[PDB]
Order: C-alpha cells, then sequence, then structure tokens
C-alpha cells in the first residue's frame, strides 16, 4: 500500500514557472525511479521526467530545455519545475512510481519503467484570469411529492475560475443516482457545472436535501438546500 | 522517438463480445517493453498490463497482451459494462511515449431519456441573469437533440451543454442543457419549453413551465 501525495499550485500567469512537488509515503526512495507525467484536456498522456535518489535525471526531449526535476531525499520528495509557462502546458500532473531497482545480474539499472501507482493529480491551469469564487443556486424539484413516482432536482455551481469544484450531497450521505456533469467554460471566461440527482418522490417532504460545493482556489464552502418551491 | 499508433481510435461492442485493441510503433520495441492502461471516467490511468503479458495484480483474466516488435495487441474476451473506458499503450523501452488512446464505449438496448427542467432560481434572479437547466437522464444511445422555446420561438446560440461519460453499471449517459438569458429578457416571456428527440422516443417529448407559476 504505496501512497502518493502532491500538491503545488494550479493557476498560473503566462512567462511564469509551474512548480509541483510529489511525496513518497510507503515506500523507498532507493528502489524506485520516480516520474512525472501530464494529461492534456480530453487527450493522451505526455512522460515528462523521471528522477532517482542519485541526483541523476532522464527527461523529454521536447521538453529537455525547459525542464527541472529533483529530489529531496530527506523528506523522501520529489518536485517539477516548467519554465515559461504557456496555456499549452494546461494539463493534469501525476506523480508515479516508475522502474525497479535491480541489483542483477547485474544491471544495476531500473527495469520496468511503467507507472503504478500513479499520483492523485494537480490540475495546472495557465490563465491571467483572476480567481472566483462559484454561487450556488437551487435546481428546485417541480414534483409533487405524492406523485409516486422518481423526482429529480440539483444544484448549480456558476461562475468560478478556475477548474476544479467538487459537489456532495448530504456531506456523502447520499451518492447513488447522483450525476455531476464536467463544467462548462462560459463565454464570460467563467466556468459553469450543474449536479443532479434522482430520488424517490415520497421523500421530498421528509428527507432534507444539500448540495456540498468546494472550491478550493477561493477557499470557498458553500452547503446549500434544495426545498420544493412553494 | 517512438510514435506509438493505437486502433481503432474507437470502438462500440456489446458485454460479452471480444474487443481487440491494436498499438504499432514506429520503431522496434525492445524485449517486451511495452505496457497497457485503463482510464475509467473521473479516475487517474491505471496499469492493466505490463511486459507485453504480463497482468498486473487485481487485473482479471480476461484481459490479454500480444505481439512483439512493432505491432501489440490488448484482448478483452468477455466485455462488461464496467470495461468502458479509455486503453491506453506505452513503451518503455526507449524514452517513454503513450499511444492517442483508443476508447471503448458498452451497447445496450436503447433506453430513453427522462426529461426534467428546472426554473432559474429566485435567488438567482437578482444577479441579473437566468439560467434554465434542462435534464436527460440516464440514456442510449449518446446522441441526442435538445432544442430550447421561448414562447414558442426556436432559441439559437445562448444555450450550452454538459454529457456525463458512460455509467459503469447501466452504461447510459447524460444530458444537462443550460439556457443563459438576463433577467430583463427572462421576464418580457411566460413560456419555457425543453424540446427532447432521441431514438429511443416515438415523438420529441416536451418539458415546459410558465414564468411564475
Ligand atoms: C502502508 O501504509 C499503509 C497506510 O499506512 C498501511 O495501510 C499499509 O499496511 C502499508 N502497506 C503495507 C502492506 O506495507
Amino acid at each position: 500500500q504505496v501512497q502518493l501525495q502532491q500538491w503545488g499550485a494550479g493557476l498560473l500567469k503566462p512567462s511564469e514557472t509551474l512548480s509541483l512537488t510529489c511525496a513518497v509515503y510507503n515506500e523507498s526512495l532507493s528502489a524506485f525511479s520516480w516520474s512525472w507525467i501530464r494529461q492534456f484536456p480530453g487527450q493522451g498522456l505526455e512522460w515528462i521526467g523521471e528522477i532517482d535518489h542519485t541526483t541523476s535525471s532522464n527527461y523529454n526531449p521536447s521538453l529537455k530545455r525547459r525542464i527541472n526535476i529533483s529530489i529531496d531525499t530527506s523528506k523522501k520528495q520529489f518536485s517539477l519545475k516548467l519554465y515559461s509557462v504557456t496555456a499549452a502546458d494546461t494539463a493534469v500532473y501525476y506523480c508515479a512510481r516508475g522502474g525497479r531497482k535491480v541489483y542483477h545480474a547485474y544491471w544495476s539499472g531500473y527495469v520496468n519503467n511503467c507507472f503504478d501507482p500513479w499520483g492523485q493529480g494537480t490540475l495546472v491551469t495557465v490563465s491571467s484570469a483572476s480567481t472566483k469564487g462559484p454561487s450556488v443556486f437551487p435546481l428546485a424539484p417541480s414534483s409533487k411529492s405524492t406523485s409516486g413516482g422518481t423526482a429529480a432536482l440539483g444544484c448549480l455551481v456558476k461562475d468560478y475560475f478556475p477548474e476544479p469544484v467538487t459537489v456532495s450531497w448530504n456531506s456523502g450521505a447520499l451518492t447513488s443516482g447522483v450525476h455531476t456533469f464536467p463544467a462548462v467554460l462560459q463565454s464570460s471566461g467563467l466556468y459553469s457545472l450543474s449536479s443532479v440527482v434522482t430520488v424517490p418522490s415520497s421523500s421530498l417532504g421528509t428527507q432534507t436535501y444539500i448540495c456540498n460545493v468546494n472550491h478550493k482556489p477561493s477557499n470557498t464552502k458553500v452547503d446549500k438546500r434544495v426545498e420544493p418551491k412553494s | 522517438e517512438i510514435v506509438l499508433t493505437q486502433s481503432p481510435g474507437t470502438l462500440s461492442l456489446s458485454p460479452g463480445e471480444r474487443a481487440t485493441l491494436s498499438c504499432r510503433a514506429s520503431q522496434s520495441v525492445s524485449a517486451k517493453n511495452l505496457a497497457w492502461y485503463q482510464q475509467k471516467p473521473g479516475q487517474t490511468p491505471r496499469l492493466l498490463m505490463y511486459g507485453v503479458s504480463l497482468r498486473n495484480t487485481g487485473v482479471p483474466d480476461r484481459f490479454s497482451g500480444s505481439g512483439s516488435g512493432t505491432d501489440f495487441t490488448l484482448t478483452i474476451s468477455r466485455l462488461e459494462p464496467e470495461d468502458s473506458a479509455v486503453y491506453f499503450c506505452q513503451q518503455y523501452g526507449t524514452s517513454p511515449t503513450f499511444g492517442q488512446g483508443t476508447k471503448v464505449e458498452i451497447k445496450r438496448t436503447v433506453a430513453a431519456p427522462s426529461v426534467f427542467i428546472f426554473p432559474p432560481s429566485d435567488e438567482q434572479l437578482k444577479s441579473g441573469t437566468a439560467s434554465v437547466v434542462c435534464l436527460l437522464n440516464n440514456f442510449y444511445p449518446r446522441e441526442a437533440k435538445v432544442q430550447w422555446k421561448v414562447d414558442n420561438a426556436l432559441q439559437s446560440g445562448n444555450s450550452q451543454e454538459s454529457v456525463t461519460e458512460q455509467d459503469s453499471k447501466d452504461s447510459t449517459y447524460s444530458l444537462s442543457s443550460t439556457l443563459t438569458l438576463s433577467k430583463a429578457d427572462y421576464e418580457k416571456h411566460k413560456v419555457y419549453a425543453c424540446e427532447v428527440t432521441h431514438q429511443g422516443l416515438s415523438s420529441p417529448v416536451t418539458k415546459s413551465f410558465n414564468r411564475g407559476e
């Protein structure tokens, strides 16, 4: 059970420098090589570069001249820097465990350079737009409590930057029949998404439904009650 | 330097059928340094296969790796509704590179969407903008047509839509259309209809409401 935790800034202005750090928690740094991977919007994966416990690092040829990768073996962390950042560098950056140190017989090298486990990921957005907190509006259910079928209600998360925004219902008590749509970039430059959930119509008068909207960039947490309109 | 090309780009098959995925390399791939990944919706890529044929721990039998040198092959013997994801192949023989990815969806019986419509909240109206949301819940196939009418007038360029990824259980999709009007234009009209056309419906279905009703 190896754990990988990462952090960094997800919003940068152009021409700035991206900085991210990954943290290995349940394993030896020495045993494995550590690599950085990014995933473009609705695209494939690109390998950035790897590093050993020895200072030695290998980079992708395309990014060789804009990359720095280091390892702080005291903290068991390895970092990634990307200089002169651009919107083309906007992607989800992942930590990963690369090849295994094998001393036999003897390569003295890292062998299976494929990545498991992966990091959770850090969505870096390259824009000069400033961060905005979201507004949460109720998507009230029309349906009468006594219709006796299924009813749908939800929350509308409007006008925020940047991504992402996580939405839960009743702190996660309710996860069944919950649909959270991927956000859409409006013409205003602000993101917007809605989270809906289908529940029995006979519980619109007993059960209380609250959506939990979190936006980490703005440090915004909102709990919204969704109740049938009178 | 080695470019990996996967085919086909998209794969649509029913559960229980054999899914054959291909991966070709621009250069020869040394000594079985080829790996396969699986990326389910909203998740990170997880190692599915490595060493060409070696099956990662926790991975079912049904997945199989094949091929050598230039052409490689990933095979899913009996597809499941949870097998719907994007599959990447990767070579570690040289400096690592991935393929463009091949997406796989699971076919199922025609599911007609359940249409819900939501009026803009009162709290929002004080902002000066009215967002009307039409919901299409649980349908297949992915393809759907949504039209907005204000007062029997077709609306164009004032809506955006979001479609969820295919569900891992029932293999359905869900869509949401958001009509954006200013508070002024919203208060001027009365009828707001959401018309939906799908292959699972005999005739288009409309959900509508009257402003301030
Ligand atoms: C690694 O640490 C995790 C989290 O503490 C713990 O659950 C697990 O037992 C450890 N992995 C193993 C099996 O060594």
